[PDB]
């Protein structure tokens, strides 16, 4: 169903963003490129100071 | 049949009478265009047809049909035709496909599938399939200037033979972990998949792996992200035919050291 679309693997530490696809935290952290951050699916978004932030989705299971 | 739940029962009747039960006519066997989405295939069929040397599905076609988010683990098909389908997001844990085609398929199943496909005298033609999975009886033939199915998300992709494979958006410890590492993963890698292959096909695979290998040079590596598979990498990489392969052979170089450091 859902995993992380960088890595392409179960999710660990989901983080979803505002947009709003989730992925796993450092997946997040290690793309994050000048700050910024964007979905791959779509398009551009928001980063935040540190990473490790931003809801953790629905944890299952 | 309108909806899956006819299609079920269509082909549950039509299973049925293959039980057998022979023989089946040929327009009755045809299942082209279907529809299976979200069904559980065991709860409708008998578990001679999933499990062990049990039933077979023999000699039917599922060309243009939707496998998604269905369950189809431990059946085993053969002689059918599964061309244009749609099996992304299925689960099929250890299922078999004999003297099958599986052409122009999406076959990138969820994660939720636990032992490996198998595939057997089966064509995985322009197939987009995961990187785990058992390809020890596959045939393959040469590629055309094709491309791969649009997806989202996800990385670049390599050719496996004729097969897709597409690789993660950035090397990160998981795409790491569930790519390479077959060791955690009790046998199960990209690694695994491509040296799955019979050894007929053994330039295929040294391609496969010189582009799988193409695209770890690029992303940025480091130790600390390969170290938890170094041992996995050599278990592999270090035996032929991948040691007949400079590229190959010069970038497993320092971390073949580095792993014998222990
Ligand atoms: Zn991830
Ligand atoms: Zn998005």
């Amino acid at each position: 169903f859902l995993a992380c679309k960088i890595c392409l693997e179960q999710l660990r530490a989901p983080k979803t963003l505002p947009c709003l696809h989730t992925y796993c935290q450092d997946c997040l952290a290690q793309l994050a490129d000048g700050g910024r951050v964007r979905c791959p699916e779509c398009r551009e978004t928001v980063p935040v100071p540190p990473e490790g932030v931003a809801s953790f989705k629905t944890n299952f299971f | 049949p309108s909806s899956p739940a006819d299609w079920a029962k269509k082909l549950t009747d039509a299973v049925l009478r293959q039980k057998a039960g022979e023989t089946l006519t040929a327009a009755d066997r045809d299942f082209s265009n279907a529809d299976f989405r979200n069904i559980t295939f065991s709860k409708i069929l008998p578990p001679s047809f999933m499990e062990r040397d049990g039933d077979i599905i023999k000699g039917f076609n599922f060309s243009n049909s939707k496998f998604t988010y269905s369950d189809i683990s431990h059946l085993h098909f053969d002689e059918c035709r599964f061309t244009y389908s749609t099996l992304s997001d299925v689960v099929c844990s250890n299922t078999k496909f004999s003297n099958s085609d599986m052409n122009e398929v999406f076959l990138q199943y969820s994660i939720t599938t636990q032992q490996q496909p198998s595939f057997i005298d089966t064509t995985l033609k322009n197939t987009l399939i995961r990187h785990k999975a058992n390809l020890s009886g596959v045939i393959l033939n040469e590629p055309d200037n094709s491309s791969p199915p649009s997806v989202s998300g996800g990385g670049n992709f390599i050719r496996l033979g004729d097969i897709w494979l597409q690789m993660p958006l950035l090397w990160t410890e998981n795409a790491v972990d569930g790519f390479l590492n077959h060791e955690h993963n009790n046998g199960k890698s990209i690694l695994m998949t491509i040296d799955s292959l019979p050894d007929k096909y053994s330039q295929e695979k040294v391609q496969a792996m010189e582009d799988l290998v193409k695209s770890l040079r690029g992303g940025r590596l480091t130790e600390a992200c390969i170290r938890p598979v170094e041992s996995s990498l050599v278990s592999v990489l270090a035996h032929p035919p991948y040691t007949q392969s400079a590229l190959i052979s010069e970038w497993l170089g320092p971390v073949q050291e580095r792993f014998l450091e222990a």
